[PDB]
C-alpha cells in the first residue's frame, strides 16, 4: 500500500498480558525492557480508565533503548478509540503562535468528546429516474430504486431533483442518500449495467446490487477533540484552520466557554468526554517557559495524562543557564515519575535484528544473523539494523536468494558506524573544518 | 524501373511470370542468362540534359518533447527480452510527437470529487449542468 | 551548453556487479564511496523502505556533493531528487520544522491518472435567466445560464449552474467565442474566436480558432506526476473551485502556512485511495540536505519524529566538519556537527582526499568538460597547483587560462598562460599572506580588522 | 523535422521553388495539412484514400498553375504514376526503407519534361531509429547494383 517500512513498523502493540500486566519476554514486536514494559503497561490503564487527569510519565534512557518503540507500543495498544497526539517539541517553536499557545492547542487535541447521531439513509441501485424540466427544470420526477430484496418508487421534490441532476444520477448508479439533508454519494456502477455505461473507460470498477431494506437507521459515533471545537469557533469558517495551520492565538474566552458547554452536554448525557495521551518526543527541548505552563497546565480536569521521552543526562536546561537531570528542571521533575529503559543484552539484540528481519523481505542466514548481532553489541542496535537493508540489496545486486556474511562484510566495510567515523575525523581533522574554522585544502 | 527488389526468387516471381517454360524454382552468371530476356537503359547514358539528381541528407535533430517520448520508448528496448511495434511507434515520434500522443487544452491536477458523465449517448441535446466540484478531504 | 561545477558528473560510474571503475561517468577515485552510494541508489529504487539516513562525511572539496548529483542522475527524473541547502530551513514565513516537512514531501512523488470530463464548442446562443429576490439586499441574482455549444460533430444547449456562469463571465465569453469548460472544476477557457468569424477588422489581436473537432462532450485521459506536497499545498490554500473562498484566494498575496499534520494525514488517505483504485502509483525519492551542519538542534530533534512517518523519503545529509558545537545547543560538540542522538540513525559514507594523480586525471576531464585545449606541461601544472594548494583553485585557473591564451592567439593553453593566471587570480592563502603582512601597518592602506 | 521542414519551405519559397512532399503515415499528411492551412502556402493532396477522380484533377490543378506551393503526396499511393514536372524540389520527410519505391517518387519529379535542376531533401532524424532506415535503405541500393549492371538485350 502507501505506508512503507519504516523504523517502528514491527510494532503491533505492548506485548503484555491484559490480566496480569505481566510482560512477555517477546511478543507483538517488543524484546525485552520488561520493567519499562510493564510501567508502560500501568499507564495504559490509567489512560483507559480515565479517571486520573494530568499525570505526566517521563521514559529517561539512552538513545537507541526503545523509548519511541515503547511509545509506540502504548498507541498501538490504544487503537483509534482513543486521543493519541505525538509532539516533537521542536514544534512548540512557532512563527504563528506562542509556545503557550501551541502547548494548549497540543492539550486540546488530546481530549475528545464522544458524540453519537443516527440518520435515517437510503442505499441501493438506481433502476430508473425521470425528470420533468417544464423548461427552468426541475419541475417534478420520479426514483425508482432497488436492493437484491426489495424495489421502489419515489416521487421526489425540486430540492432532491437538484441533488439528483448534479451528481449526475443514471440508471444502473448505486447510490447512498443521507436523507437527513439530501446529500447523494454515489457508491458505484452496477455490473448488471456494464454496458449503459458507454462514456466508461475499461479501467471502471463494478459492483454488486445492494442488500436488505432500502432505507436503514445507521447510527455514526464521532470523537471530535476540544481544540476542533476552539478553532471551528475562532472565525466564520474557523474548521479550515484545522488544515491549513493558520490558527491565530485563539483567545481564551472562546476555550473557558467551550469548557462549559462541553460539562453542559456531559451532565445532560448529550456527549462523552474522553480523555486522551500527549506524548511529548525529546522534552528536553521545551525551555523554562514551557516547563512552567506545563507545571500548571497539568492541574485541570480537561488535562489528558502526558508522556516524555529525553536522552539526556544532567544537562543545560534551555532559556537558561544551569544543568539538571534529564535537561529538565527540578520544579518540573517533581510532577513527574520516570521510567528507566537499559541497554540489551546480546540474546535481546539478536532477537530484535531477527523481527527486523523478518518485518523487512530478508531471509539471514544463521552466521549473518551471528555477526549482525556481534556488530550490534560493537556498534549499536540501529547500526545493525541499518545493515540489514544493505546486506540484502547487495546479496540481491550478485542474485544471491539468502544474505549471507559475505554480504554483511561489504555492509561494514562501505558504511561505517559512528564510532569509526568518530575515528575517521579525529584522524581526518586537519583535512575537516574544525571549530575555530581551521582547514588545509593541500595534500 | 526497380525489378531487383528485396532478393533473387521476388525476381524469379517476375521471370517466371514471363516464361514459366525456361524458369522455375554464383551471382556473376545471372547478367548472361537475364540478358534476352531483359532490356534496362539508364539516365546517365540517356537524356543527358535531365541533369543528375542533387540530394541533401539533412541529419537534423530531435526536440526537447521528442526525446522525452523517445526515451521513454527506448527504455522499452531495454526491458526487452516487440520491435515489430516499436520501429513504427519510434518512426511515429520522429515524424511528429501529436501522432504518438497528440497536445490538448490542460490544466492542474484536479485534487477533489466530482460527478462523471456515465453516457454520452442517453445525455440527449439538453442537459443540466450542476456544480458537482467538491473536496475529497471531507470533515464530518 | 552553460558549464557548471558538476558539469562533467554524468553517473555513478559503477559495473552491473556493484564496483566502481576506477574512471568512469566523470569520476575519478572515491571507489568506496561511489560503491555505497550505488547501494543507496538501489536502497531507493527498491521503493520499500522509509526514513533512512545516508551522511557522506568529508572534507570540503572531497566530491560529496558530486556523488549527491551522481545519486540524482543514476535515478533518473521519474524520482523525486529534492536538494537543500541547511541554510534553506530558516523561513520568515513559518517555523523551520514546516520547511522540512514541505521537503520531505517534495520528496514523495506520486504519478496519477486524470479523468479530465469537459464540454468543447463554438458558443452559438448564450441566454441569461434571473431570480427576482425580494428581501436580500443585494437585488436580483442569475439563476442559471443557458448556452448553445457547436462542435463539428453536433450540438449541445447547456443549462448552467449561476457558478459555472461566473467562471464564463471572468473568461469574458461572447457569442461566436470557443471555449471549453471542464466539469472537474467548473472552469472555463475562452479559447478563442471562431474561424467563422476570421477577419482582419477588429483592432484587438483575437486569436481565431477553428470549430472543435468532435463531439461537443468529451472524457480525456490524462497522466499527471504530482508530489505530496502538492496536494498539500493545493488543499491548504484552495484554488480549484468557483466557490467565493477560491475566488478571493486567487487574489490574495502568495503566503506559506504552517499545515497541520491533519492535513497530511488527510491527504495520505486521499492518495491511499487513489492507489487502491489503481489510478495512481507511489513514487518515494530522496532529500538531499547539503551543509547539514547549518541545521540546529532544533531541525535535527525534529528529524528524529519526521524519519519515523511510515512514508518518509530516503534523506541524504552531507557533512564537512570535525568535532564542531552543535548549533543552537552551544554547550555540545560532536563529530561532523551533528548530535551524538542523531548520528546513531545514519549510514557514514566517509569520503577521502585525492591523490596528485586522481588530481591531474580530474583536471583532464575538467579541461575536456570545460572545452579547453592543454600542453602535458600545462596539464602537470596545473596538477601542480591541485596539489600543493586546492583541487577547487586549481580547476578555477583553466578558463582564465584560456582566454589569456587566445588573447595572444594561441589555441591551446601552455604553461606561460597558466603562469600568468597564476599571478593575476590568486588562492585564498596567498590573499591571507598579503592580509597578514600588510597588517602590521595601521593608518590609511591597512585592511580594516 | 517540422522546425527544420518550416525553415526550408521558407527558404523555398521566397526562393521561388515548388515541392513534393513524401509521406510513409496518412496521418502525418493530416498533421502537415493542418501547419500548411495555418500558414500562407497553397497546396494539394494525394493519398490512398482519395478517389481517382480526384487523383486526376488535383495532378492536373497541380500542373496547371505555378501559384500552388506544395503537393502533400503519400509515399506508395503516390510514388509510382504521372509526370509532376513543374515541381523542382522534391522532400522526404520520411523515406522508404525499400528505395526503389523513394526512387519511383523523386523520379516523378527528375522526368522528361523536368523543367529545372531536382534537389531533393531528406529529412534524417540523427539518433533515431530513421537511421536505420536509411541504412538498409542504402545496403538495399547497393546489393540491386550488384545484382544488375547493363544494357541488357
Ligand atoms: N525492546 C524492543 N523491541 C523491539 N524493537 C525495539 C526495541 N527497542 C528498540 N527497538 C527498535 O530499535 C530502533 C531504535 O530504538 P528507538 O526506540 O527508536 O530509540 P530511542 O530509544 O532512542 O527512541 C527502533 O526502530 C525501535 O523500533
Ligand atoms: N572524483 C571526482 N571526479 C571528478 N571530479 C570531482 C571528483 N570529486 C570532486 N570533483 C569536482 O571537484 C569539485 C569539488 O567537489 P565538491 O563535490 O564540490 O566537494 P564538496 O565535498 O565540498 O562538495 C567539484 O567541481 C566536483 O565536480
Amino acid at each position: 500500500g502507501l505506508n512503507l517500512i519504516a523504523a517502528h513498523s514491527h510494532i503491533r502493540g505492548l506485548g503484555v498480558d491484559a490480566d496480569t500486566l505481566e510482560p512477555r519476554p517477546s511478543s507483538q514486536g517488543l524484546v525485552g525492557q520488561e520493567k519499562a514494559r510493564k510501567a508502560a503497561a500501568v499507564v495504559l490503564e490509567m489512560i483507559k480508565q480515565g479517571k486520573i487527569a494530568g499525570r505526566a510519565v517521563l521514559i529517561a534512557g539512552p538513545p537507541s533503548t526503545g523509548k519511541t518503540a515503547i511509545a509506540m507500543g502504548m498507541a498501538q495498544s490504544l487503537g483509534q478509540d482513543v486521543p493519541f497526539t505525538t509532539l516533537a517539541a521542536s514544534e512548540i517553536f512557532s512563527l504563528e503562535m506562542s509556545k503557550t499557545e501551541a502547548l494548549t492547542q497540543a492539550f486540546r487535541k488530546s481530549i475528545g468528546v464522544r458524540i453519537k447521531e443516527e440518520s435515517e439513509i437510503m442505499e441501493g441501485e438506481v433502476v430508473e429516474i425521470q425528470i420533468d424540466r417544464s423548461t427552468g427544470g426541475a419541475k417534478q420526477g420520479k426514483l425508482t430504486i432497488k436492493t437484491t430484496d426489495m424495489e421502489a418508487i419515489y416521487d421526489m421534490g425540486s430540492k432532491m431533483i437538484d441533488a439528483m441532476t448534479k451528481e449526475r444520477v443514471m440508471a444502473g448508479d448505486i447510490i447512498s442518500i443521507d436523507k437527513s439533508s439530501g446529500k447523494i454519494t454515489k457508491l458505484g456502477r452496477s455490473y448488471a449495467r456494464s454496458r449503459d455505461y458507454d462514456a466508461m473507460g475499461v479501467d471502471t470498477k463494478f459492483l454488486q446490487c445492494p442488500e436488505g431494506e432500502l432505507q436503514k437507521r445507521k447510527e455514526v459515533v464521532h470523537t471530535v477533540s476540544l481544540h476542533e471545537i476552539d478553532v471551528i469557533n475562532s472565525r466564520t469558517q474557523g474548521f479550515l484552520a484545522l488544515f491549513s495551520g493558520d490558527t491565530g492565538e485563539i483567545r481564551s474566552e472562546i476555550r473557558d466557554q467551550i469548557n462549559t458547554k462541553v460539562a453542559e452536554w456531559k451532565e445532560e448525557g448529550k456527549a462523552e468526554i474522553v480523555p486522551g495521551v500527549l506524548f511529548i518526543d525529546e522534552v528536553h527541548m521545551l525551555d523554562i517557559e514551557c516547563f512552567s505552563y506545563i507545571n500548571r497546565a497539568l492541574e485541570s480536569d480537561l488535562a489528558p495524562i502526558v508522556i516524555m521521552a529525553s536522552n539526556r543526562g544532567v544537562s543545560r536546561i534551555r532559556g537558561t543557564d544551569y544543568k539538571s537531570p534529564h535537561g529538565l528542571p527540578l520544579d518540573f521533575l517533581d510532577r513527574v515519575v520516570i521510567i528507566n529503559t537499559h541497554p540489551y543484552t546480546p540474546d535481546e539484540l539478536r532477537q530484535i535484528l531477527s523481527i527486523r528481519a523478518q518485518e523487512e523481505e530478508v531471509d539471514l542466514t544463521p552466521d549473518a544473523l551471528a555477526l549482525l548481532t556481534k556488530i550490534g553489541q560493537e556498534a549499536g542496535l540501529r547500526y545493525a539494523s541499518n545493515l540489514i537493508t544493505t546486506s540484502q540489496l547487495i546479496a540481491a545486486k550478485r542474485r544471491a536468494k539468502q544474505v549471507g556474511v559475505e554480504d554483511v562484510q561489504r555492509s561494514f566495510k562501505l558504511f561505517y558506524d559512528p564510532a569509526r567515523s568518530v575515528r575517521f575525523v579525529q584522524e581526518s581533522e586537519k583535512r575537516l573544518i574544525g571549530n575555530d574554522g581551521v582547514v588545509d585544502f593541500s595534500y | 524501373g526497380t525489378p531487383i527488389q528485396n532478393n533473387m526468387q521476388e525476381l524469379w516471381a517476375l521471370l517466371h511470370f514471363i516464361m514459366p517454360s525456361l524458369f522455375d524454382s554464383q551471382l556473376k552468371r545471372l547478367h548472361m542468362i537475364l540478358k534476352p530476356f531483359m532490356l534496362r537503359r539508364v539516365k546517365k547514358h540517356v537524356q543527358k540534359e535531365l541533369g543528375d539528381k542533387i540530394e541533401i541528407d539533412v541529419f537534423c535533430e530531435l526536440s526537447y518533447r521528442q526525446r522525452a517520448m523517445y526515451q521513454s520508448l527506448r527504455n522499452q528496448i531495454s526491458i526487452m527480452d516487440t520491435l515489430m511495434n516499436l520501429v513504427m511507434q519510434f518512426r511515429k515520434v520522429c515524424n511528429h510527437p501529436d501522432l504518438f500522443e497528440r497536445a490538448d487544452t490542460s490544466s492542474p491536477f484536479f485534487c477533489g470529487h466530482f460527478a462523471e458523465t456515465g453516457s454520452f449517448l442517453r445525455e440527449g441535446t439538453n442537459v443540466a449542468l450542476g456544480y458537482s466540484t467538491r473536496s475529497l478531504v471531507e470533515y464530518r | 551548453h552553460r558549464t557548471a561545477a558538476h558539469t562533467h558528473i554524468k553517473g555513478l560510474g559503477l559495473n552491473s556487479s556493484g564496483i566502481a571503475e576506477k574512471q568512469a561517468a566523470g569520476f575519478v577515485g572515491q571507489c568506496a564511496a561511489r560503491e555505497a552510494c550505488g547501494v543507496v541508489v538501489d536502497l531507493i529504487k527498491a521503493h520499500k523502505m522509509a526514513g533512512r539516513g545516508v551522511l557522506l562525511a568529508g572534507g570540503p572539496g572531497t566530491g560529496k556533493t558530486a556523488l549527491a548529483l551522481a545519486i540524482s542522475q543514476e535515478l533518473g527524473t521519474k524520482i523525486p531528487f529534492c536538494p537543500i541547502t541547511g541554510s534553506e530551513i530558516y523561513s520568515t514565513e513559518v517555523k523551520k520544522t514546516e520547511v522540512l516537512m514541505e521537503n520531505f514531501r517534495r520528496a514523495i512523488g506520486l504519478r496519477v491518472r486524470e479523468t479530465k470530463d469537459v464540454y468543447e464548442g463554438e458558443v452559438t446562443e448564450m441566454t441569461p435567466e434571473e431570480a427576482e429576490n425580494p428581501l436580500g439586499g443585494y437585488g436580483k441574482t442569475i439563476s442559471t445560464l443557458l448556452i448553445g455549444l457547436k462542435s463539428a460533430r453536433g450540438q449541445k444547449k447547456l443549462r448552467l449552474d449561476p457558478s459555472i456562469y461566473e467562471a464564463i463571465q471572468k473568461e469574458r465569453v461572447q457569442v461566436g467565442d470557443v471555449i471549453y469548460i471542464e466539469t472537474n472544476t467548473g472552469a472555463c477557457k475562452r479559447v478563442g474566436r471562431s474561424d467563422a468569424y476570421a477577419t482582419e477588422f477588429d483592432l484587438e489581436a483575437e486569436e481565431y480558432v477553428p470549430i472543435p473537432k468532435g463531439e461537443v462532450h468529451k472524457k480525456k485521459e490524462i497522466v499527471q506526476d504530482v508530489t505530496l506536497h502538492d496536494l498539500d499545498v493545493a488543499n491548504a490554500r484552495p484554488q480549484g473551485g468557483q466557490d467565493i473562498i477560491s475566488m478571493m484566494g486567487q487574489l490574495m498575496k502568495p503566503k506559506m502556512t504552517e499545515i497541520t499534520d491533519k492535513l497530511r494525514m488527510e491527504i495520505n488517505k486521499v492518495v491511499q485511495k487513489y492507489i487502491n483504485q489503481g489510478v495512481a502509483e507511489l513514487i518515494p525519492g530522496v532529500l538531499f540536505i547539503d551543509e547539514a551542519h547549518m541545521l540546529d538542534i532544533e531541525c535535527f530533534t525534529y528529524l528524529n519524529k519526521a524519519l519515523e512517518s511510515p512514508i518518509a523519503p530516503i534523506v541524504v545529509l552531507a557533512s564537512n566538519r570535525g568535532i564542531a558545537t552543535i548549533r543552537g545547543a552551544d554547550d555540545l560538540k560532536a563529530a561532523h556537527g551533528i548530535p551524538p542522538d542523531f548520528l546513531q540513525r545514519l549510514l557514514i559514507i566517509p569520503t577521502h582526499p585525492y591523490e596528485p594523480d586522481e588530481i591531474r586525471r580530474i583536471v583532464r576531464i575538467r579541461a575536456q568538460t570545460e572545452g579547453v585545449q592543454l600542453t602535458d606541461a600545462a596539464v602537470d601544472r596545473v596538477a601542480e597547483h591541485g596539489v600543493r594548494i586546492s583541487l577547487r583553485y586549481c580547476l578555477q585557473l583553466l578558463a582564465p587560462a584560456s582566454i589569456l591564451a587566445r588573447v595572444n592567439g594561441r589555441t591551446q593553453v601552455d604553461v606561460q598562460d597558466i603562469a600568468e593566471a597564476e599571478e593575476l587570480f590568486l588562492d585564498a592563502r596567498r590573499s591571507a599572506n598579503i592580509l597578514t603582512s600588510t597588517g602590521e601597518s595601521g593608518g590609511l592602506h591597512g585592511f580594516i580588522s | 523535422k517540422l522546425a527544420k521542414l518550416d525553415e526550408l519551405l521558407r527558404e523555398l519559397k521566397e526562393g521561388g521553388h515548388r515541392v513534393l512532399l513524401y509521406f510513409q503515415m496518412t496521418r502525418m499528411i493530416d498533421l502537415m495539412e493542418e501547419y500548411l492551412t495555418y500558414r500562407n502556402y497553397k497546396y494539394c493532396r494525394l493519398d490512398g484514400s482519395t478517389k481517382l477522380e480526384d487523383r486526376r484533377d488535383t495532378v492536373a490543378d497541380f500542373q496547371t498553375r505555378p501559384e500552388i506551393f506544395i503537393f502533400l503526396l503519400s509515399t506508395r499511393a503516390g510514388g509510382l504514376g504521372i509526370n509532376l514536372t513543374t515541381a523542382d524540389t522534391v522532400i522526404f520527410y520520411d523515406s522508404d526503407w525499400n528505395p526503389t519505391i523513394d526512387s519511383q517518387a523523386m523520379d516523378r519529379a527528375h522526368r522528361l519534361g523536368q523543367t529545372k535542376q531536382v534537389t531533393v531533401y531528406r529529412l534524417i532524424t540523427r539518433g533515431t531509429i530513421e537511421e536505420r532506415i536509411r541504412k538498409r535503405a542504402l545496403q538495399k541500393e547497393e546489393v540491386q547494383r550488384v545484382v544488375i549492371t547493363g544494357t541488357g538485350s
